[PDB]
């Protein structure tokens, strides 16, 4: 069970350096190269460079020479990428991937990505608000409830319902940015029989501010 | 050696 | 320093149909000694990191359904998905490893299905929010197809066109539907000077809009 572990979302100020880890397990770290790949929001995958941890040798995409610096710690089976003097052009998700050098030459396992937001705006945690139907009932067999997650910076937040146990019927919407703050909402659709007789709670996580909130949906 | 890709295998 | 092109950039088919997408490199990716084209295909779903499908042009990676078939040689390559499934919704990238690595621009795969009308729900502001001086009214338009939909807010019968933010989910991998959120944000004071709040959805499925309403007093 090969697995590549990357750190959580980060907010960095323009002009500074950010150094992110990619922890490998399940295979011989020194027998495969680690490639790194950039993805700007809504955009394609862009190869940054690679490192061979055995030897420390690196190659880069010309565009990232002296912007990215790739390194590898053999004692911890961990690869690092450093972006230097960051600008808003570096706000992106950065994946690491194991790269089968010598044979397939493909990237067969990927990390989840580290989401980097380069900005001067201040980390702000969200206010979570319950969205519960008004005094009416109609097509009563199903009911929709929601959570509004307002005024946070930066991306992203993780919404779940009853700690992931309410899985089906859920729509969590893309955030939209207004004047340095993001807002989204999530909807959950349950049998009219299950609510309010049983509890429904949205769980919001905002990694960048170390925030986790739980909001119970109660009638009215 | 660690070559830059597949074209040198 | 090999440039890669993918075409077409976008694509729609119904479940069960065959699809093919092309990938071109500015140089041959074929190495004479190995006899392999160093070209791979990757699938990227929403919220997900890319997954390797195919390497050496035409070899499937383990775990990948056989309906995904890679083909071609030199500078011109093809990924084919026979019998597309609703789960195949994704962007597909090609990538060269003959010399360094270069991803193609990607080809987005969208699924066609049968028209379906939104389930609309409308929500008045929460007590909490009105406690801090905001009032956001929320309206969810769920599980509809196609993606094109118009939403109209009315306050006391009058169409309202600002303070409105809209957001669409990615298409759903189970049912091939889209959902949309629409959020009308006013100040508390502004919210409290009107009674009836309404969101109206007009969609291809009916010439008659779907209306949901509530009253502050209700």
């Amino acid at each position: 069970q090969v697995q590549l572990q990357q750190s959580g979302p980060e907010l960095v100020k323009p002009g500074t350096s950010v150094k992110m880890p990619c922890k490998a397990s399940g295979y011989i770290f020194t027998d495969y190269v680690i490639s790194w790949v950039k993805q700007r929001t809504g955009q394609g995958l862009e190869w940054i460079g690679e490192i061979f941890p055995r030897s420390g040798s690196t190659y880069y995409n010309e565009k990232f020479k002296g912007k990215a610096t790739l390194t590898a710690d053999k004692s911890s089976n961990t690869a690092y990428m450093q972006l230097s003097s960051v600008t808003s052009e570096d706000s992106a998700v950065y994946f690491c991937a194991r790269d089968y050098y010598g044979t397939s030459f493909a990237m067969d396992y990927w990390g989840q990505g580290t989401s980097v937001t380069v900005s001067s705006a201040k980390t702000t945690p969200p206010s979570v608000y319950p969205l519960a139907p008004g005094s009416a009932a109609q097509t009563n067999s199903m009911v929709t409830l929601g959570c509004l997650v307002k005024g946070y910076f930066p991306e992203p937040v993780t919404v779940t319902w009853n700690s992931g146990s309410l899985s089906s019927g859920v729509h969590t919407f893309p955030a939209v940015l207004q004047s340095d703050l993001y807002t989204l909402s999530s909807s959950v659709t349950v049998p009219s029989s299950t609510w309010p007789s049983e509890t429904v709670t949205c769980n919001v996580a905002h990694p960048a501010s170390s925030t986790k909130v739980d909001k119970k949906i109660v009638p009215r | 050696k660690h070559v830059p890709g597949g074209g040198s295998v | 320093d090999i440039v890669m092109s993918q075409s077409p950039s976008s694509l729609a088919v119904s479940a069960g149909e065959k699809v093919t997408m092309s990938c071109k490199s500015s140089q041959s990716l074929l190495n004479s000694r190995t006899r392999k084209n160093y070209l791979a295909w990757y699938q990227q779903k929403p919220g997900q990191s890319p997954k390797l499908l195919i390497y050496w042009a035409s070899t499937r990676e383990s775990g990948v359904p056989d309906r995904f078939t890679g083909s071609g040689s030199g500078t011109d390559f093809t990924l084919t998905i026979s019998s597309v499934q609703a789960e195949d919704l994704a962007v597909y990238y090609c990538k060269q490893s003959f010399y360094l690595r270069t991803f193609g621009g990607g080809t987005k795969l969208d699924i066609k299905r049968a028209d379906a009308a939104p389930t609309v729900s409308i929500f008045p502001p929460s007590s909490e929010q009105l406690t801090s001086g905001g009032a956001s009214v929320v309206c969810f338009l769920n599980n509809f197809y196609p993606k094109d939909i118009n939403v109209r807010w009315k306050i006391d019968g009058s169409e309202r066109q600002n303070g409105v933010l809209n957001s669409w989910t990615d298409q759903d991998s189970k049912d091939s539907t889209y959902s949309m959120s629409s959020t009308l944000t006013l100040t508390k004071d502004e919210y409290e000077r009107h009674n009836s709040y309404t969101c109206e959805a007009t969609h291809k499925t009916s010439t008659s809009p779907i209306v949901k309403s509530f009253n502050r007093n209700e």
